[PDB]
Formats: structure tokens, C-alpha cells, sequence
């Protein structure tokens, strides 16, 4: 109940509208998530008078997955949640093509709400 | 035209491969929750991959979820079938599905976990009890007996007097050796679908304090000092059940919860009772049988070779080499290596000539362990002087 | 009194984490391993006519070995992977002299050995000789063993 | 690793205003550094107070993150055919005032995985650059360079304001725990925002009864 | 090796029909299709890189796999023609792998071949019971086996994002 | 010695205030430093006096006492995998100014049984951090660092007071 | 076991860009390859009794070759021009054994050899030998094949 | 190169103005340098801003 008080609340990302309720809304926790949906769907651009508001993974599509482009996609998803979504962290973004039928990355982007392991000798020579 | 190449979105998920540590892996051998195989073990990675395969809401389900939030890097689930109904009823086919012999061969024919653990004997607490209490335990430190290197997490119930009478039952010196129960049962934050709370059993949280730092500080170092992530408190404190205090049965851990610092693990010590014989304290079990578990990793290497002396003395050089590197890591007392380890393989050291044509290899490994520092007794002293 | 060990009868094994059968390889020089201690002398003031020698730390030499080309062993594609820089992993080595019988008089028993350089011979026209390749491994550790010590 | 072994070269790319709208040009240098240096210095200043109860010395100013690099550029080996001078009249440029606005271009250096100060990038300008040829032509074509480039931290404010409401954003939301309370509340309220929380205060911002109303797992708001 | 698509048409006003109007030329049922659009904030685009064989795991569609494969054709083809009138002696199979195994590497170190081993990113197999035999040998044939390992292009990002709630 | 032979590294705590109530992150880091040095330093100034009876000079400040140590990383032996930005992302972060309050995050550097300048700990805040990064990966993940840390003295308030109530505490 | 190689009988093939024909020239005394991987060690503190060495970077060693004074080939007239400054072109070079048949037991296979010195022998009045000029070549990267690795 | 291989030499040209209106004498020296060195640089100033929002000079 709290996180809807101090996390804001605004539309659903897909308007959905009824005659019985009035507007679809999006709350709390749910609203952060909506938000980085938003921020990756929209590419530089496409909002008048917000041109800087945009993920820009369009830059990415035909670039060869060469581990060079694994570190751009990783310093574009860092820097656009720092420029666009201060409301949450990153934790770590994990990218792999997909095994069955490539040509398609996977990215996994976990975010926050906002030691060396010494166990590994007794495995080793 | 054909192709539309762009940006997508779903949840599917990309998955880790192999954690290794077989010795902490636990195995969580709950009824399947209401794809997987009616038998065979399945390797859960993250947490999404347990929403995945078991949903959100059961009894595993939840357990997975305390796995995973406490700090756990893998685990493997055993299902054993879509269960009845009416509790009382789940809760002696459960028992009675762990003494078949087709247990054994699932757990013998496994050699990926270390750590066997049932969760759902938590429920025996809402229900003889003590006659399905004994029978929970036994089944489990039976299957870890008879395994090669594998511990059960075992618990309490909650009511004083039916854990009493159950730590004053015979248990056998080999089979307390290798097992545990950790006391208070653990009230979790997670809600039943209304206001009130999910209260789960402490060896989910156990068993993920038990890898990680095993995994962060080597598993020579203790399982307790740990504190609990997503617990709210236990569900009883020790100032107001003085049983379990009688010194007259196995021993138990207690999990226990502070001022200044949130639910703590606060023991660690096996099922035996014994002063001196030092198959207490859990980290002295796990860790000797993860010297067990690379040493004879080296040692079937050299394995189909000839019983002449070299290969004897090939295998002590490699052997005496790893168990220099962990000394010198600190998983051992002593501060020469004369008295940390030693090795003794050969001809009338261990092995006779009868022993080599029956094609026997005989190595003996002493170890040197280190002790918690379960008690600290403060003194003090005046020194006048003048 | 018992008599000394000859120098021309002697087994390496090798146990690398790449390859997961140990494997044992004839060689034939064996260079020689050495241990120093590193002490460093300090000048007194009143003090003229004794020394102060003061122990700082162990300095392990370098196994140099020497073998034909011959085929292609375990080692041989494992110094390759190395110097092309494909993985970095290092063994545990095992040498050990043998007596009349067959037994392991002394053993030296080497550890995580990483192998640095390889040195091909000459080849020369007018030559009559096998073609000796050099090898050569750091290690970080030593502890000799046996009962000739 | 883990895909493949080509390699990623450094890019030097170059704006116009402080923030990223203005792109100037934009070089790849070929045969990469072998070796970076960032060196950090902040200055302090001892406290000469004369009632000798403390030693102690403040904070005066943290100096920018200053970076040190050196290329080099040949071009007479037969895979190397750009002449190196179309490749310095950019580092040569980007490196020296604008003819535009009379000002230094804001550069940021990039490496594929490398990971600067916290980010992905070094933002900044040059303080230093320079070329020493020291091979030529008969015609004195140059063909080998030398570059000792020297830059420092300068980051743009909205990337930096980013960074602040991320550490302390003004509100806490503290939960409480087992065996609780409020003088502890506050020394875990007071730092999530570093302001001490005065306890009090959270008693009457969260409407408390009796200064023990919390009930191990609910929620405690701290602002300011 | 790279891919001809992602690049921005110079001198071109618009594509004369877009594919929000005809959606048509969507329907899985014929040869692979590339679409040239226009963006918003960049100009007239080439969309596309695969070829007429609309086939999902046979990987001779995407261009620059065809031309790349073909541009290694090229220059195997020069240097195997320079040993071409030599003897069918096993000497002269060993001075034509030493040439092509050296040229493979280097465009493997240039980032033209997918593998992050050299055991994974090409191969060669020439010899007299490896890929000939007495009978190819007496009819003047050298046999050459090479094996590749290619990049395939990044066509669609599929983002997923997870909360981590973090107490 | 006396019980084992493990080894004990340094660690490297770090806090927001003067005292201990607000922690930061803490690093311990591997590759013990070979050698530390701590020099002290005393500024005096000579009395110029017109009467010429005697020599001497006053005592003006004390320099804070100033700690250098040298580190290294390395993620390539098969024994290090973790990689060394995730090592270097803490010293170069509690090492320069926060981003909640503006300051340094007042150090404190420990060893197993090294006693520092007459205290088990040495406090103090970072006056100087330089990073050299010597080898790469084809991709460039940098694994090889050689870290030049160099910090002052900066005790709090409190210990300093202790410190002095225990020589002549006014009976 | 097999028997070793000996080193007496050696190919070498190059292969230039400026020359459209590769051509296979035979010499006395090929030196030898070498390839270091050039370690540090390093010092910890509390560590007194081990060592730590940390690889870095492979070092390539040269090719020096030996042949007599003999018609001018296409590599002497190479040497020539590169030594004159003319060009800069480097050669891939396949240096290969043969065992008694005529099969390539072992294989080398240098890439972009540049060469880099020329070196004449001694005009003596009573001498009794062939005029033998040295030759010697900087390469970027080697890699042996073969089954006798 | 590209069509003959003599050498060029420096050139040192002087004027008296600022611009090429008024040449002085002008030398071509023999015997190149080997090695050139340009050195650019450019004074930044830290601000020691009291408001402590960025970090800037």
C-alpha cells in the first residue's frame, strides 16, 4: 500500500478504456516496470518536443553479435536508465543469442526498487 | 516485407549452466505442486525458472521462493507425483513413497546433490504425530547413510513435549552423524492470499545460508551467524519453552532473532550428542566430505593402473600437493605441515601383498580440523600497580 | 653406508585440469630445480667484524626440459594452447628418480607449473642429430619427498 | 570472449555542448594503447586551530579525474594504406577550439568492455596532445606518429544530477524488523538519506500511537 | 561479412508505398523479401539482409553470408591455382594447407569468423585417404575440405526486464 | 602463526560520517601490498629574535600522518575468476566523493595483526588513487590493474578524546 | 615407439605479393623458432614461501637462414629490394620435415616474415669454403602443424 | 614518390608583418630534422562551486 503512495501511479502502457471503468491504471511497483517497457519501446524521435526520451535499440539490428555489439547494447540500456528512469537501479543486464533459431538477442535487464569466493580452492588442483 | 526486424519484448527465460558444488546442493523432495517427470531430479536455476515450472502458490512453491530470496544459487527438485488430498493422507504416502527402493536408486544414481531435504513434514504439525515424526526422520537419515555424501536437513515440531520425545528416541551413532534439525519454525512475509502470513519451515532458508556461504567463505567456516532475509520472526522464542534445554537427547540448532540484528542461525551442531568425537559441528561433516569428494576425483583417475610403486607414488604426490594448497588456504589446523595432514601409501604401510593381488590400493589421509568459537569467556584482572 | 642416486632413470607426471587423464611423458634432460632464500646484509654501526644476514623470501628456479620430437603427446598440444594463448591453465607435476627395481627413491612434486617457452633446434644440413625441442614451466611451489631426500 | 576473437579498437567520439545534441566528428584509432592511467587527487587542508583538542584537515576541492594515453599510427606496412595524416587532422581537430563557438569539443573515449570511472565511457576534454613523427618519406609523407593524449573528467549535469537522486532520493521507506525500535529506526532511517532522522519526527510522520506501534514487517516513511 | 542493411539512402525522398498500407507481401507463403522504409528521426532506410530461400535453419540466406563465403571463394581460389601445375606429391598438399590454414587464421583475428577457438572457427583436411584417394590422385585431382563457422546478425532484440525486489 | 596458516588480507571500510554510525561499502582486497609506509611530519618555524640570548624554533602544526600502499589485480590464472572491474569499482568509488552528501567516505584501512600509528586501525580519507591498467582481452576486459592508493590521517572526534582523557585526566 | 625426427631434410615454400609464383628454395641452416610467453613475478606480503608469476604477452623469436652464393633466386632479389627500401612486402612461409618416403612429418608456417638483414661471409685468401650469406626475417604470428608436433 | 625520388628539403620563409605582405629573407636548410614535435595544450580551471550540485572546470 505504500509503494503505491511513494511510487507514483499513472496509465497502463496499452490504453485500455471502458465505459464501466474509466481509465486502466498503473501503480507502485507495476508502474516502474510499465515505465522501462515504455523507455525501450520508444526510439529518439518519435515524441514531439521529446526528442532525447528514447531507448534507441534500433541502432543494434543488423550488427553482427561479435561481443563488440554485446557491449553497446549493455552501455545503451545503463545510460538510458540513468537519463530517463532514476526511479530504478540496474542490477545486471544478461544478453545471449537465442540456441534454437538465432539471429535473435535475448536481453535480460534486472534493475533495483531504488567478496572473492574463497570456496573455489577446494574444487581446483 | 516477408521479415519485420525490430525490437520485441517477452519473458522467457535465459538460464544459467552448471554451479557445481555437489556436496551443498540440496534437493527438495516435495509432492509435484497441483512438464517434469514423475522421478527424475530437475535443475532449477533462478527464481523465474521456479515460477516456471511449479507456479507461485503451494507448499514447494513457497519453499523455493525462500530459497532463492535467501541467497541460494541452485537447486534441484525431486517430484514425486500430483498428491491426494486431505493432508492427514499426503502425509503418510509421502512417507511411505520415501522407503521404496526405487528412493534408492533416484538418490544412488544421482551424484549431482549433497544436501536431501523434504519440506513438506512441516505440515505434521497441523496433524500418531510422533509415530509419523520418527518415521520422517529415520527414512531421511537412512537415505543419506546408505549415500555416499549426503546430509539430511531434518526440524522439529513446534509444541515442547512431542520435540522432547522426539530428540529422546534412538538414533544410531552412524546415522546421527549426517543429518540436522534446526528448531523454530520460520513466519515468512509472504502473504496466504489474505492478510495473514505464510509460515514455512527454516531449512529452505537453512539450506540456501548453508551453499552460499560455503560458496562466499568456504565450506570449512560454519553454516550459523547467518541472518534470515524475508523472515519476520520465529514462530516461538527460547524464553518461554525452557524444554529442549534437557541435555538428554540430539542435538538441536536454534534459530533465534536479536536487537540490533534481524533472525540469526544460531548453532551449528549434528544430531550426535558426543563430547569428544568431532562429527558434530556441520562444517567438520562438509567439509571432509568435500576432501572426499575431489580426493577420490584424483584417485579414479589413477585408478585402472598397474598396483606397482609408482602409481602409488604418482597418486600420494598429487594428493599431498592439494592438500598442501588448502592449508595453506586455511581450511586446516596447524602451523607446521607435519601436523596439518599426512599421507601413507605403500607396500607395508597400508597394503599387504594379499591386499595388492586382490588389486587394492589403500591411501590413509589425517587431517587436522579447526574448531568455532562457540564461547567466549571474558575474564578480567585488576593489576594494581601502585 | 647405502649408495647415491644415479641421475639417469627418472618419470614425470602431468595433471592438467584441461585434460582429465594424467599422463606420464619420457623425457630426456631434466635441467635441475633450485630454491634460494633471498638474504640481504645489513651494516651495523659499531659493529665491523661480523656479518647480518637477514632472510627475506624463497625464490623457486624453473623446470627446463628436453625431449625429441616425436608424436604428438598431451603436452605438447597443451604448450601450443598455451603460447597461442588459448587457455592458461597449469598441472601439477610429479618427478621421481627410480632404483634398480622400480622404485621411487625421491620425487620432487611440483606445483601449478605454467608453461612459458618453447625452443626448437637447429636445422642444419651436415647434421647427424635427433631434433630436440626445449620446454620450460614456472611453478609456485616445490616440496621434494621420498626417502633420499 | 565468448563469441568470437576480433578485436574492439578505442573510439574517440566528439560533441559541441556540454550534453550529447551536438555531434562533432567521430575517430576509431587503430593499434590500441597497451596501457590506460586515470589518476583521482582530492585536496585537504589541515585545521590549525588554536584550542589543540583535534587533529583533523577538511575538504577543500576534488580535482577531475584525469586520463593518460598514448597511440601510435604508422602507415608503410602494407596492410596499413590510410595515410596517418587523414587520421591525426582528426585528433589534431577534435583536440584543439572550435572554429564555431570557440571552445574545446567535449570528447568521450570508449573501449568495448572496459568499464571507466563507474560508466561506460570517459567523458571530457583534452588538456594535452602531442604528435612526434619521427619516420618520413623522400617527399615526407610522415607515416609514423607518436600521440601522447592527456584528457580530464568534466561530465555532462544531467548524467551527473542522475547519479545524485539515485544515493538518498529524499524518502527512506525503512522496514522494520524483528525486536525493533524507533532509536534504531532512526540510525536506519538516518542512513538511507544521511541526515538523522531525529526519531520524533518519524513518529509523527507516520501517524505512531505510542512510539511502539510498528509490528515487525510494515513499512516506515522518512522524508528529509 | 558484415551486412548491406541499416543504411541510410542519400539522396532519396521516400519509398513511394509504405507497409502500413499494404500488408500484403506479410504472408509466409513465398520468397524472402527486403523492405526499404523511412524513420523519424533518420532518414530512408535499407531493412533488410536475407535472401530468396525462405528456409529457417539452412543458413544461406542473410546476404552477407552468400558474400562472404563467396569472397573466400575468391582468394582460395587464387593462391590453389598458384599451386596448381606443381606434382600431386603429399609435399605439395602440405605447401597448400600452410598457405590457406596461415590466410584462415588471420580473417579469423580479424572478426570475419564466428568461434572464440580456432578448433571452431575453420578447418582443413587435405590428404590421400582424407579427402582423395589413388584413384582421384591418378586422374590429377587435389582435393581441399574447408569448414566455417559464420556471425549471424542481431535481427531482433527481444528485451526482458525483472524486478528483483530486494526487501 | 600459533594456530594455522591462513593467509589474512587487508580490508578497506569505508563510512559517510566522522564516526562509525553510517557505513558504506567495504572491500577487502587480495594481492597483500608487499610493503606499506607511514610518514609522520612536524613543521617548525625558527624564533628570529632581536635579543640573540638564545636558539630555538616553535612548534607550528603536525603534518597528518600519511599512508602509501601499492596493490595489484589479476583475472587470467585460473585461480582468479572474479573479474577486476567489479574490484575496481569499489576502491574507485570509496575512494572519491559521494554522491549523498559531497566529501570523501572516511576510510579505514585494517590487517590481521599489523598495528597501525598506536591503534589496531588506521582512519583516514583518500588524498590520492591511480589505476594503471597494463593488459587486455581481445574485447578488452582489462584483467591486470597495479593500484597506487595513498591516504591521511583523519581520526574522529571521539577516540581522539579518549586518547587524551587517559594522560592526566585532571587528578 | 616411433622413432624421432632428425634434422637434416627441411622444405621451405614463399610466398610474397609482389612475386606471382610461390617458390620453394632450399637452404643450409634454418636457426630455430622460438616463443616465449614472457611471465612477471610477482611479490605479495603476508606470502614468504611461494610465488606468483603473471602471463603477459608472447614473444616470436627470428628466422635466420643459411645458404651459399648461388644464382639469384626470387628471394635474394626480394631481399634486395626490400634492404633498398623499395618495398615492404612480407612473405607467409611453410618450413616443413620429410621423414624417408617423402611425407611431411612436421609443419611450421610463419606469417608476414619480413626480412631484415642480409649478413655476407669472409673473402679469405687460403680459405677452402663456400661464400655462405645469412639471412634473417621478423614474423608477426607461427603456428606448427603436423602429427609430429 | 609516385613520380621520382629526390629529396625535399625545409623551407624557413620570414616576413615583417603579420601577414605575406612584406617578405624578409627565406633559407631552405639542409640535412632534415629526423623528428618533429608539435605540442598542443589547453589551461582548464576547477570550479570550486559552494553549491556542490556537479563537478565541473
Amino acid at each position: 500500500d505504500i509503494l503505491k503512495a511513494t511510487l507514483g501511479q499513472c496509465w497502463a502502457f496499452p490504453p485500455r478504456f471502458s465505459p464501466d471503468t474509466g481509465v486502466s491504471l498503473t501503480a507502485g511497483v507495476e508502474a516502474v516496470m510499465q515505465s522501462l517497457r515504455v523507455l525501450f519501446m520508444t526510439e529518439p524521435g518519435e515524441r514531439i518536443m521529446r526528442e532525447s526520451y528514447g531507448g534507441g535499440m534500433h541502432d543494434f539490428i543488423f550488427e553482427n553479435i561479435t561481443d563488440e555489439l554485446l557491449a553497446n547494447i549493455h552501455n545503451r540500456i545503463e545510460e538510458s536508465i540513468l537519463r530517463h528512469e532514476p526511479r530504478a537501479l540496474l542490477k545486471d543486464v544478461i544478453i545471449q543469442p537465442d540456441k534454437q533459431e538465432a539471429s535473435r538477442l535475448r536481453a535480460q535487464i534486472t534493475v533495483y526498487l531504488a567478496n572473492i569466493h574463497d570456496g573455489q580452492t577446494l574444487r581446483l588442483l | 516485407t516477408m521479415v519485420l526486424p525490430g525490437v520485441s519484448y517477452n519473458e522467457t527465460l535465459l538460464t544459467q549452466a552448471s554451479n557445481d558444488d555437489p556436496v551443498t546442493m540440496p534437493l527438495f523432495i516435495g509432492y509435484t505442486p497441483p512438464p517434469v517427470t514423475v522421478m527424475q531430479p530437475v535443475s532449477v536455476g533462478s527464481l523465474t525458472q521456479a515460477n516456471s515450472l511449479f507456479g507461485q502458490r503451494g507448499t514447494l512453491a513457497y519453499s523455493l521462493r525462500h530459497f532463492f530470496e535467501n541467497g541460494g544459487l541452485q537447486c534441484y527438485v525431486l517430484p514425486l507425483g500430483p498428491g491426494k488430498g486431505e493432508p492427514a493422507a499426503r502425509l503418510q504416502e509421502l512417507i511411505a513413497a520415501l522407503q521404496t527402493p526405487q528412493m534408492l536408486e533416484t538418490l544412488l544414481a544421482d551424484d549431482k546433490t549433497g544436501l536431501v531435504l523434504v519440506p513438506e513434514l512441516s505440515e505434521l504439525n497441523e496433524v500418531d504425530a510422533d509415530a509419523l515424526w520418527y518415521q520422517g526422520w529415520q527414512v531421511l537419515l537412512t537415505l543419506c547413510r546408505q549415500a555416499p555424501q549426503r546430509f539430511a536437513l531434518l526440524e522439529l515440531p513446534e509444541d515442547p513435549a512431542s520435540a522432547v520425545t522426539l530428540t529422546q528416541q534412538s538414533f544410531s551413532a552412524d546415522q546421527c552423524q549426517r543429518g540436522a534439525a534446526w528448531w523454530p519454525r520460520l513466519e515468512t512475509s509472504y502473504q496466504d492470499e489474505s492478510s495473514a502470513p505464510v509460515v514455512l519451515s527454516p531449512l529452505p532458508a537453512v539450506a540456501a545460508a548453508i551453499q552460499r556461504s560455503a560458496h562466499d567463505n568456504g565450506v570449512w567456516k560454519a553454516p550459523a551467524n547467518i541472518a534470515l532475509a524475508k523472515t519476520r520472526r520465529p514462530t516461538q522464542s527460547i524464553l518461554t519453552s525452557q524444554a529442549l534445554l534437557d541435555n538428554q537427547g540430539v542435538s538441536c540448532n536454534l534459530i533465534r532473532s536479536f536487537v540490533g540484528k534481524g533472525v540469526r542461525l544460531w548453532g551449528c551442531r549434528t544430531l550426535l550428542n558426543e563430547e569428544n568425537t568431532a562429527w558434530r559441528y556441520i562444517q567438520i561433516r562438509l567439509l571432509v566430505s568435500s576432501v572426499e569428494h575431489y580426493l577420490s576425483k584424483l584417485a579414479r583417475a589413477y585408478l585402472f593402473e598397474p598396483n606397482t610403486a609408482p602409481t602409488w607414488m604418482k597418486l600420494k604426490g598429487q594428493v599431498w600437493t592439494w592438500l598442501r594448497q588448502q592449508w595453506l588456504a586455511g581450511a586446516f589446523f596447524g602451523t607446521v605441515e607435519d601436523e596439518a595432514f599426512s599421507l601413507s601409501i605403500g607396500l607395508d604401510e597400508t597394503m599387504t601383498e594379499d591386499d595388492i593381488r586382490h588389486g587394492k590400493m589403500i591411501l590413509q589421509v589425517r587431517l587436522a580440523l579447526l574448531a568455532p568459537a562457540e564461547f567466549i569467556a571474558i575474564s578480567l584482572t585488576l593489576d594494581l600497580r601502585d | 653406508m647405502s649408495t647415491p642416486a644415479v641421475s639417469h632413470r627418472f618419470l614425470v607426471n602431468f595433471l592438467f585440469n584441461n585434460i582429465p587423464n594424467p599422463f606420464d611423458i619420457a623425457f630426456q634432460r631434466i635441467s635441475g630445480l633450485s630454491r634460494t632464500l633471498e638474504v640481504s646484509q645489513h651494516r651495523e654501526g659499531g659493529e665491523n667484524v661480523r656479518n647480518l644476514w637477514l632472510a627475506e623470501q624463497v625464490n623457486h628456479g624453473s623446470l627446463v626440459l628436453e625431449r625429441g620430437v616425436m608424436n604428438a603427446s598431451p603436452l605438447t598440444l597443451q604448450f601450443d594452447r598455451v603460447l597461442r594463448r588459448e587457455s592458461t591453465q597449469w598441472a601439477n607435476v610429479v618427478i621421481m628418480l627410480l632404483n634398480e627395481l622400480s622404485l621411487p627413491v625421491t620425487t620432487w612434486t611440483l606445483s601449478h607449473a605454467l608453461p612459458v617457452r618453447w625452443q626448437m633446434g637447429d636445422l642444419d644440413a651436415g647434421s647427424n642429430q635427433v631434433l630436440i625441442n626445449t620446454l620450460e614451466l614456472r611453478y609456485q611451489d616445490m616440496r621434494m619427498l621420498g626417502v633420499k631426500l | 570472449s565468448l563469441l568470437e576473437r576480433g578485436l574492439s579498437k578505442l573510439t574517440l567520439n566528439a560533441w559541441k555542448d556540454r550534453e550529447g545534441k551536438i555531434p562533432a566528428g567521430s575517430m576509431s584509432a587503430m593499434y590500441n594503447p597497451e596501457t590506460i592511467q586515470l589518476d583521482y587527487q582530492t585536496r585537504f587542508d589541515t585545521e590549525d586551530t588554536i584550542n589543540t583538542a583535534s587533529q583533523s584537515n577538511r575538504y577543500v576541492i576534488s580535482e577531475p579525474v584525469g586520463l593518460n594515453l598514448t597511440l601510435l599510427f604508422d602507415s608503410q606496412m602494407p596492410g596499413n594504406t590510410t595515410p596517418i595524416e587523414t587520421q591525426l587532422a582528426m585528433l589534431k581537430s577534435l583536440c584543439a577550439v572550435d572554429a564555431a563557438t570557440g571552445s574545446p569539443y567535449f570528447l568521450r573515449i570508449t573501449w568495448g568492455k572496459m568499464r571507466w570511472e563507474n560508466k561506460g565511457w570517459f567523458a571530457g576534454r583534452a588538456r594535452d596532445l602531442s604528435v612526434t613523427y619521427t619516420l618520413f618519406d623522400r617527399d615526407a609523407t610522415p607515416l609514423r606518429a607518436t600521440v601522447q593524449l592527456s584528457l580530464v573528467a568534466d561530465e555532462s549535469f544531467v548524467i551527473q544530477q542522475s547519479l545524485k537522486t539515485q544515493s538518498a532520493p529524499d524518502r527512506a521507506l525503512v522496514s522494520v524488523p524483528d525486536l525493533a525500535s524507533l532509536p534504531l529506526l532512526a540510525l536506519s532511517a538516518g542512513g538511507v538519506l544521511a541526515s538523522s532522522v531525529d526519531y520524533l519526527s518519524l513518529a509523527w510522520d507516520n501517524d505512531l500511537d505510542n512510539l511502539d506501534d510498528f509490528q515487525t514487517g510494515d513499512f516506515l516513511r522518512a522524508t528529509k
